[PDB]
């Protein structure tokens, strides 16, 4: 597993450019923000629902504990 | 005759200038043959995106019939007197030279006057030539050396006319019409951009009379190119089916001017050249070549000095298998920085001798002499005498080589072009890191 015989691959041309001739933060905010928003939108509906459930049960459990120790009247 | 006296004994190149701007020049000798040809300043560097390939097309059409000489009749002349008619179009020069006998100069110049002025551009001939150029392009696609060099030019001068190839894209080849060809020849084949060189047994006054009798009715008394920009990049045409992997790495070098060319060539002479079918093998003074022969890293390698009017490419090109690209990149960069940081005196002396031999032996035979005349009156503006070359080589020492290599090699962004099984080829960051030494 070393460079030289990893695999076989043909008819691909890749162009690059020296790091000393191109910007290191190209449109970091012009295109960074829309990309971040799209990434967030892609995974929000599958990431949030478990954690919001966790928060709901956190509040429910804590408040039920505190209520259960209320002197009860009886 | 202690060498220097021999250099002085070389006859000089007399230079004249017609009223039309034709720089007629000639070098007289005693041989019974001659090589006379016009060098024009046309080429792909002066070709726009749509016109790209028109120079190659017009060079193709030049020999296939003129106005006064219809078709093969022109060729009928060239073979009848034993003349060899030849042409070549570089990215910045074009030339049509006719080897002939010293007694055939009056006719040969006439033929040249017909080739560059009264061309034919026959439409049916254009159609016949279009598929020929297409098949020639297909043939050159298999030329893994020319393809790599064109890749280097495209990836080094991207966004500039110098990136364009000589033949041009096939799209332009099929699109090009007669109007574009005649416009190109009328715009670029101007008298001030032409030099009528003639080496061999031709007397300069006879050449001047012939040029004034034939090349008189040329243009009176404009593409002047734009300074191209070097862009350190890389192209990787990964194709593992190819047997070997051609790699070419270059840096922005000097131009035809900028005398730094003379020391720089010496540095290249230090690196030298090698291939499998060489002689001494693991004994040649070049450490690169000695290591290559010792470990059989490659099948070939060379150091080029492609220099254009305002810029140029300086670097190496090696052909090796898929399993040894990294090692030769390492060794080539190591040799470059060894020259850059500590070039020693003995290697400089060897480079001076090698460069002396190159210039002296290259300029033998009427064809190389005439080509040198035509190319020098275009690039340098003057036929540089061999004595001046000797003096310029003599001025080169170890410190000069170290300084010039530091100026052009050390900490510079290179342009890389690899074709074939180039998976091993180190990423551009590793190459650029190899372009500087931490120890120094
Ligand atoms: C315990 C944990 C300890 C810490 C662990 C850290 C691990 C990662 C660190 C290494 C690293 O750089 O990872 C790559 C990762 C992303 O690298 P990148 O160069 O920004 O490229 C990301 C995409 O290729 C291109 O993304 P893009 O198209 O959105 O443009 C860049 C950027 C755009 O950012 C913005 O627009 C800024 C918004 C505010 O997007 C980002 O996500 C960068 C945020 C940087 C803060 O680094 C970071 O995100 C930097 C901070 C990482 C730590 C977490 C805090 C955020
Ligand atoms: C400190 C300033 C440098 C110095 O004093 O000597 C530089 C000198 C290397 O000079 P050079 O002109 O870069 O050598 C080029 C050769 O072709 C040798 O390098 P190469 O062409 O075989 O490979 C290129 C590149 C490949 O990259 C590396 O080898 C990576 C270096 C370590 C990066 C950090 C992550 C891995 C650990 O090599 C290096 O970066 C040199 C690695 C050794 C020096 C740095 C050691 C850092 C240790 C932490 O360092 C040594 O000879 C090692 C001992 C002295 C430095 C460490 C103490
Ligand atoms: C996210 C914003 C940046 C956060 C980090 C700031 C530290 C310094 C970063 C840096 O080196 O440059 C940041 C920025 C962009 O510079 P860049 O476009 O990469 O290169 C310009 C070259 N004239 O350039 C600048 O801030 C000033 C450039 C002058
Ligand atoms: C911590 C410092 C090392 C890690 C970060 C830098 C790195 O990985 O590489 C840069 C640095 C310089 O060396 P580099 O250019 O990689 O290779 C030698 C020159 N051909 O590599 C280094 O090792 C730099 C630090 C030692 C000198």
């Amino acid at each position: 597993r070393e460079f030289g015989h990893l695999t076989r691959m043909r008819h691909v041309i890749t162009y690059s450019l020296s790091p000393f001739e191109q910007r290191a933060f190209p449109h970091y905010f012009t295109k960074g923000i829309p990309n971040v928003l799209r990434r967030t939108r892609a995974c929000i509906l599958r990431v949030a629902p478990p954690f919001v459930v966790f928060y709901l049960v956190y509040t429910w459990g804590t408040q039920e504990f505190e209520k259960s120790k209320r002197k009860n009247p009886a | 005759a202690t060498y220097a006296q021999a250099l002085q004994s070389v006859p000089e190149t007399q230079v004249s200038q017609l009223d039309n701007g034709l720089r007629v020049a000639s070098e007289q000798s005693s041989q019974p043959t001659c090589t006379v040809g016009v060098w024009i300043d046309a080429g792909s560097r002066y070709e726009n995106e749509k016109n790209n390939g028109a120079g190659y097309f017009v060079e193709h059409l030049a020999f296939k019939g003129t106005k006064n000489r219809p078709g093969s009749a022109l060729e009928k002349e060239v073979e009848s007197m034993g003349a060899h008619l030849n042409a070549y179009s570089t990215r910045e020069h074009t030339a049509y030279y006719i080897k002939a006998l010293s007694k055939d100069l009056p006719k040969a110049v006439e033929l040249l006057a017909d080739i560059v002025q009264n061309c034919s551009l026959e439409d049916s001939q254009i159609e016949k030539e279009r598929d020929v150029i297409l098949q020639e392009l297909q043939e050159n696609d298999s030329s893994m050396r020319d393809v790599v060099f064109d890749y280097l030019h495209a990836t080094a001068f991207q966004g500039t006319p110098l990136a364009q190839s000589v033949e041009g894209p096939s799209e332009n080849v099929r699109k090009l019409s007669r109007a574009d060809l005649t416009e190109y020849v009328s715009q670029h084949y101007k008298a001030p951009r032409m030099v009528l060189a003639a080496a061999g047994g031709v007397e300069h006054r006879q050449l001047l009379d012939l040029a004034q009798k034939h090349f008189s009715s040329l243009s009176g008394t404009v593409p002047a190119f734009t300074p191209c920009r070097f862009t350190g990049s890389e192209i990787r045409h990964r194709d593992d089916a190819l047997p070997l992997a051609h790699v070419a790495i270059a840096v922005e070098g000097p131009g035809w001017a900028n005398p730094d060319n003379v020391p720089l060539q010496v540095a290249n002479a230090i690196i030298g050249h090698y291939d499998s079918t060489y002689g001494g093998g693991t004994h040649m003074s070049s450490t690169l070549a000695s290591v290559a022969a010792t470990r059989k890293l490659c099948q070939s390698f060379q150091t080029f000095n492609i220099c254009y009017a305002e810029t140029g490419l300086l670097g190496a090109h090696f052909v090796c298998d898929n399993m040894s690209i990294d090692d030769m990149m390492f060794f080539l960069q190591g040799q470059w920085m060894r020259l850059c940081t500590s070039a020693t005196e003995s290697e400089v002396v060897r480079g001076k001798n090698i460069l002396r031999n190159a210039l002296v032996s290259h300029l033998d035979g009427t064809t190389p002499v005439c080509e040198d005349i035509g190319r020098s009156l275009l690039t340098y503006g003057r036929r540089i005498p061999l004595a001046e070359w000797e003096s310029r080589i003599a001025e080169v020492d170890a410190s000069v080589v170290r300084e010039v290599c530091s100026k052009y090699f050390y900490d510079q962004c290179p342009a890389v072009a690899g074709l074939g099984p180039i998976e091993q080829l180190p990423d551009y960051n590793r190459i650029r890191s190899g372009m500087f030494w931490l120890r120094f």
